[PDB]
RNA sequence: UACCUGGUUGAUCCUGCCAGUAGCAUAUGCUUGUCUCAAAGAUUAAGCCAUGCAUGUCUAAGUACGCACGGCCGGUACAGUGAAACUGCGAAUGGCUCAUUAAAUCAGUUAUGGUUCCUUUGGUCGCUCGCUCCUCUCCUACUUGGAUAACUGUGGUAAUUC
RNA sequence: GGCGGCGGCUUUGGUGACUCUAGAUAACCUCGGGCCGAUCGCAGCCCUCCGUGGCGGCGACGACCCAUUCGAACGUCUGCCCUAUCAACUUUCGAUGGUAGUCGCCGUGCCUACCAUGGUGACCACGGGUGACGGGGAAUCAGGGUUCGAUUCCGGAGAGGGAGCCUGAGAAACGGCUACCACAUCCAAGGAAGGCAGCAGGCGCGCAAAUUACCCACUCCCGACCCGGGGAGGUAGUGACGAAAAAUAACAAUACAGGACUCUUUCGAGGCCCUGUAAUUGGAAUGAGUCCACUUUAAAUCCUUUAACGAGGAUCCAUUGGAGGGCAAGUCUGGUCGCAGCAGCCGCGGUAAUUCCAGCUCCAAUAGCGUAUAUUAAAGUUGCUGCAGUUAAAAAGCUCGUAGUUGGAUCUUGAGGGCCCGCCCCUCGGCGCCCCCUCGAUGUGUCCCGCGGGGCCCGAAGCGUUUACUUUGAAAAAAUUAGAGUGUUCAAAGCAGGCCCGAGCCGCCUGGAUACCGCAGCUAGGAAUAAUGGAAUAGGACCGCGGUUCUAUUUUGUUGGUUUU
RNA sequence: CGCUACUACCGAUUGGAUGGUUUAGUGAGGCCCUCGGAUCGGCCCGCCGGGGUCGGCCCACGGCCCUGGCGGAGCGCUGAGAAGACGGUCGAACUUGACUAUCUAGAGGAAGUAAAAGUCGUAACAAGGUUUCCGUAGGUGAACCUGCGGAAGGAUCAUUA
């Protein structure tokens, strides 16, 4: 009768771009409540015994919680299904190694070791900038970290350096023309590149039509656009499949290459 | 969860030309029943029309050359097929029969210890061979063209190098109780 | 596999259905050696349901005055541990079933700038900006009041999670 | 400089858009009836200083008050099965609209006060019928099409039927309650205690459906929480639903019976491929088994691994259907004699039965095969593609005539290279213009020019009448399905996989492609095609302006006054 | 027309059964509101236990007050507040008839199909002994007959200066 909310999740109903299987589990992670839309989120329980498989049982990946080794975005998390976005970087606390999400061209999320001089700063293009009461503005970002005392010159869709170690915000990124933006979702998943043009509409539905590092050039809306820096300026590292756009012919001769040729 | 048929059924129950015809690619190859004749015949309709589809796609297709260049070299990393042609053309040109050589029993009976295809279809099914590092038990196995070069004695059949079961023990016992009276 | 086959009649050409003809998916007839997969109380009873069981839970962190257990270690409240119990949360979800509803569900697309939301993610917590200081006499800040469970016994109860 | 002249500085966050944020003043109140810790664990300090006041982390929990997450519920567009032997429907009960407020999480005839007579239908409304959960998707069909969606997913709906409350953020909860209505229990007669469409299981119904199983390990779930619990689920059982692989023995030797062959004039002989059949087997096997064992997993279980055993035969020994045709294979053999039966249909049987009934032989598929029913095709016997309507079914008695559905013609765009391009009959860019920081003469500012912003006006463009249409993209659950990587020992399938190093490689490594999105929409290219536009007793372009007049506000430092551009 | 089955029809029985409505009735049942005061504390004062002060610096016990106890007192006048209960609110529902639908009994009625070799006459087919048939209208046991207007689907595509 739907007399509350469902407080359970089963697989293969379940996002695609999180790379579970068929029903060999009958049940999912399903991702807590928390900063970012859940299907945004992944678990840290995929990312940990079914990405990095130090796990292969779920009590342990609460022990391994109890171990409190996983910090994301300089977070202490003992969630083994911790809602964490985009751009959100992980700390192993046990083997020194940092990894931050962000998704691939493949439409897969990367595996990505970013440099730890990468790791205190986020960069979160805002949500809101709002005059609070009082007469105070503000920056929200879209992790919902409110933060009072924003930038006196930013204005909507910029990206702040969001340090990780304090919140607190530290500088910006103005949103600006041509900028890296890795535009995710639809037929433009995981692309970067250039912004080069944008569309205006009153009301709503406004695309933008970015020409990515490629020269795939595709009008796609502002959603689906999450600016990442400064224009031919990236701020972390490029993930995995050239992380801008890559063709299935020339993707065999990929495939074909690293298996038996390694070890 | 999902499964489906391997074989096929025609429309026609009774069209006894047809009926002697899939008599003769048992006799030709060594086969169970009918439904050997109908498990490549379920197959090679459904290659011809793949064949026939991907023609009648506009040409630079990916859709028509990644997967196209894949059955081209699926079919011909298997053997049946080869690439010197390659082309849709000549893929409406194919047969039941040439994946009947490729089968693990003809080429049992081209090389090795098969006098017979009755014999070449016992070797596999009473286990006498290795195709690889395995016991392969299926004659049905359409090979490729690596897989036509590790076929040896199986170490499970005591002739021909192998650990004893209980038969060349036996055939031992026809010697040694079969001749030793006792 | 883009097919037909048989049947009107004295014979013939038609129309034309008949019946053969394959797919199927239950019911079933008969039969069945291995090994891999597996639908299965929907049809009929959204029938009644016997019984078995289907949401529990303590953190170094609510309250230890367990009659417990373990100790000298005890006093200011002291126990190591800790049943319970009170307190915190789920229990609404899950499973099941489709009877039902014919623009209704539902599906695709939209919007709440009409609406409310545990939880989680983040800010917010000195003050009455001093009653132009009760908040220095309002003297309770080193902290308040009474009031219950467990505990106990009296118990009553054909019977009761009384 | 107590000002009269003349000038000068001359100052507010977001939305496409809210009477948005923000501001302030006047307050308002919320009582048992908004708010800012009377708490709990871990642990380091400073003390004009000795036990306290100063104080710091760890995290416990809490709330102020909001972002959030989860969404919810309502509102938009597009979309549903059958019926006109259903044509008009809807409110006396608000039907529909407004206004006003009530109330509700809130929009709202939500609701009434009140007012209005609305609102809507042949495009089949209104109503009735449908096992109508719907859809993701499913089966089949060349295509066109046709059947399914209770069914491992999504969303909806109920837990016997309603009603009413409750709890909490979320429930009219039937693993709440309250009562009712239809059922079920104890009763000692007072009362008490109950609803499997949870897992099972049971009965019941039927043609038709398995454990009253095991485990919380795997999966997850809830917690104060790693801990636990869970018939969720996992696990096996049940289990020709159905699917996948494919056995029940080869193999020669022997011999014959030969076909080449060689000899031979042929004959015939030699001669194998042999395959049936012979007596056989000969080594040669194999699980079908049995079985130590390793394995397996919650424990298992099976699987695979197997020491070992398990085939010369009538074996370790396949079936289910058919022979009258259609329809394959008995003009068999016997019996039967229009009987018994058979035969979907066409048909046998009335005595020399190819239809019976059997034998035998053969055929067919095959661990299946056959039947029943169902539906898809075949079926162009529903004909959209693509039916037929003189005489086989099918032009109304005839005509007008609306809905209906269809409809006549007709307006303009050369070069580059061996096609390609733009052309012809203001918001951006931007040739210009002036302003401005000015750029090359010049380094609050000119005259190469807005190129920078522009502003205006161009080639260009809002252009001018627009769409249908087509095209572009976005968007377009997953599964499915198409289909890539992928040796599941083949395969049903999975999402895989592959290495080197001894095993210190303390590792290295591929991956898990792409296709699909009714519509409606969106997007932007096209503008043919189909509709579509204007100037008609004159209108459109040009600041043609004119005279009138309304008013909007910048500067006159400001304000005030009026006055104008 | 005889044998004779099937089938709907229709049907007395204002047959019965089941379901849906609907009038009005009753309204459970909780919700709102009106309450209610079963009752439980505070303040009170009487008295002492302590403290203080105003018998008292013996400011001390106690009077007194604070408070501790305690009860009375006005149970004042409060704080809480029960069952009940108010009227509505939704409304289970049932009743009452109406009302429909479904199912079925249903004597029987009346037929068709089937059903065949029972019976009349010879409809009509050859022009079928009166060529066929329509519409309609009567007739005729019945096949049918006739009239009125048709038609060719007749046996006529053909009668003239």
């Amino acid at each position: 009768m739907a007399r509350g909310p469902k407080k359970h999740l089963k697989r293969v109903a379940a996002p695609k771009h999180w790379m579970l299987d068929k029903l060999t589990s009958v049940f999912a992670p399903r991702p807590s409540t928390g900063p970012h839309k859940l299907r945004e989120c992944l678990p840290l329980i995929i990312f940990l015994r079914n990405k990095l498989k130090y796990a292969l049982t779920g009590d342990e990946v609460k022990k391994i919680c109890m171990q409190r080794f996983i910090k994301i975005d300089g977070k202490v998390r003992a969630d083994i299904t911790y809602p964490a976005g985009f751009m959100d970087v992980i700390s192993i606390d046990k083997t020194g190694e940092n990894f931050r999400l962000i998704y691939d061209t493949k439409g897969r999320f990367a595996v990505h070791r970013i440099t730890p001089e990468e790791a205190k700063y986020k960069l979160c293009k805002v949500r809101k900038i709002f005059v609070g009461t009082k007469g105070i503005p503000h920056l929200v970002t879209h992790d919902a970290r409110t933060i009072r005392y924003p930038d006196p010159l930013i204005k909507m869709n910029d990206t702040i350096q969001i340090d990780l170690e304090t919140g607190k915000i530290t500088d910006f990124i103005k949103f600006d023309t041509g900028n890296l933006c890795m535009v995710t979702g639809g037929a433009n998943l995981g692309r970067i590149g250039v912004i080069t043009n944008r569309e205006r509409h009153p009301g709503s539905f406004d695309v933008v039509h970015v020409k990515d590092a490629n020269g795939n050039s595709f009008a796609t809306r502002l959603s689906n656009i999450f600016v990442i820096g400064k224009g031919n300026k990236p701020w972390i590292s490029l993930p995995r499949g050239k992380g801008i756009r890559l063709t299935i012919a020339e993707e065999r001769d990929k495939r074909l290459a690293a298996k038996q040729s390694s070890g | 969860w999902v499964c489906r048929k391997t074989y096929v059924t025609p429309r026609r129950p009774f069209e006894k030309s047809r009926l002697d015809q899939e008599l003769k690619l048992i006799g030709e190859y060594g086969l169970r029943n009918k439904r050997e004749v109908w498990r490549v015949k379920f197959t090679l309709a459904k290659i011809r029309k793949a064949a026939r589809e991907l023609l009648t796609l506009d040409e630079k297709d990916p859709r028509r050359l990644f997967e196209g260049n894949a059955l081209l070299r699926r079919l011909v990393r298997i053997g049946v097929l080869d690439e010197g042609k390659m082309k849709l053309d000549y893929i409406l040109g194919l047969k039941i029969e040439d994946f009947l050589e490729r089968r693990l029993q003809t080429q049992v009976f081209k090389l090795g210890l098969a006098k017979s295809i009755h014999h070449a279809r016992v070797l596999i099914r009473q286990r006498h061979i290795r195709v690889r590092k395995q016991v392969v038990n299926i004659p049905s196995f359409i090979v490729r063209l690596d897989s036509q070069k590790h076929i040896d004695f199986s170490l499970r059949s005591p002739y021909g190098g192998g650990r004893p079961g209980r038969v060349k023990r036996k055939n031992a016992k026809k010697g040694q109780g079969g001749a030793g009276a006792g």
